[PDB]
């Protein structure tokens, strides 16, 4: 379960 | 540009058809075109943009991490040689990675952060130089990537400078580039403890601030603080 | 062709490559390179070509339903003009689907079918084709919509003679074949009582030969007559 | 729930 960055992928 | 014969509200109005059906590399290619315009990007403008070319490479990077791992456990002791195949294709994902990174680089640069005066446009570009200076130093592995890397905390940084000083703790611009340099640091600059520090400090001012927001805002705001409430989660 | 100067077996390793790295277009790329070597395809190569050009056509299909969807609300009463964006868009990717359906269908037609002798092969290149044309038959609207749908029906058509005269009914490739005829009677040829048919028959006499099969011919042959079954309760 | 037909996508 990877780390968060934003945007994230549709 | 192949986009130069195309209204810049067709392209905007492409670029939201281009979303909505999940073709994204015809939407950065839109908002590439609008850009190119030259006149600056509205909010919803520049969250077009972003999304598009976030997806666009979103793709890639998760191609160059599969292929990546095949890579490496071909070079384990006991692997059976089987070519130069897997690094060519490696390499090839690596290069169109790096080509799109490189675009939106461009475009950043000619001229969109030039003239980006208000908090929240320099900001967003700001951040949007830092998110792909790290995809490219995600792959650099030669003489310049710690360059690549400076260039990315040095992006981040004006952007997190400008922020502090124009932005409230719970922005959600400012929050989401402060998840995005806490990443950075976490696994880009060995900086386990940066990491955490920025997290948790973004959290809590952000937290601090919650009292002032509407309803809508309040739900903008409190779903990236659980993003970084996550990463601590992750990484503690 | 750009892949003229790549070996055959390199080809072959990336396009597994491609698809572990979900990079479809690529894996089609290689495999249309493949193919261009002129030498048959083996089993495994054959369902490398199908699975890499299904994924680049379902990715254009479902845009092109998005975009057709929302031409078709601008075209109701009441509805705003908004110019002419929405079709353009819409008629951008369907000319690119139908680009792929035509690579595909050169494919096969230089000159994969013409090679394929054994029932498995040939069946496997007919049913390909009866697809592409039906994806080509999904956009048609004009003049020769008729002869898209009839030339799918006459592949479609030649493949299940094939397939009942050579091969158990409980074959994997006969029971896709007959699944994909059925959905062509239904959506395209307007003929449900037909579609209907073809899916109850070919499922009860799967069923009949199950007794033959080892226990993991019977995973395939029963998984695929699930998906008959399925239709058959959408359709009833 | 769309019918099916065969491959699907991944
Ligand atoms: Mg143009
Ligand atoms: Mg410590
Ligand atoms: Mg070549
Ligand atoms: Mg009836």
């Amino acid at each position: 379960p990877r780390r968060n960055t934003l945007p994230a992928m549709d | 540009g192949a986009m130069g014969s195309m209204e810049r509200a067709s392209l905007i109005q492409k670029a939201k058809l281009a979303e909505q059906a999940e073709r994204y590399e015809d939407m950065a290619a839109f908002m590439k075109g609008a850009v190119e315009k030259g006149e600056e990007l509205s909010c919803e403008e520049r969250n077009l943009l972003s999304v598009a070319y976030k997806n666009v490479v979103g793709g890639q990077r998760a191609a160059w991490r599969v292929l990546s791992s095949i890579e490496q456990k071909s070079n384990e002791e006991g692997s059976e040689e089987k070519g130069p195949e897997v690094r060519e294709y490696r390499e090839k994902v690596e290069t169109e990675l790096q080509g799109v990174c490189d675009t939106v680089l461009g475009l950043l640069d000619s001229h969109l952060i030039k003239e980006a005066g208000d908090a929240e446009s320099r900001v967003f570009y700001l951040k949007m130089k830092g998110d792909y200076y790290r995809y490219l130093a995600e792959v650099a592995t030669g003489d310049d990537k710690k360059r690549i890397i400076d260039s990315a905390r040095s992006a981040y940084q004006e952007a997190m400078d400008i922020s502090k000083k124009e932005m409230p703790p719970t922005n959600p611009i400012r929050l989401g580039l402060a998840l995005n340099f806490s990443v950075f640091h976490y696994e880009i600059a060995n900086s386990p403890e940066e990491a955490i520090s920025l997290a948790k400090t973004t959290f809590d001012e952000a937290m601090a601030d919650l009292h002032t927001l509407s309803e809508d805002s309040y739900k903008d705001s409190t779903l990236i603080m659980q993003l970084l409430r996550d990463n601590l989660t992750l990484w503690t």
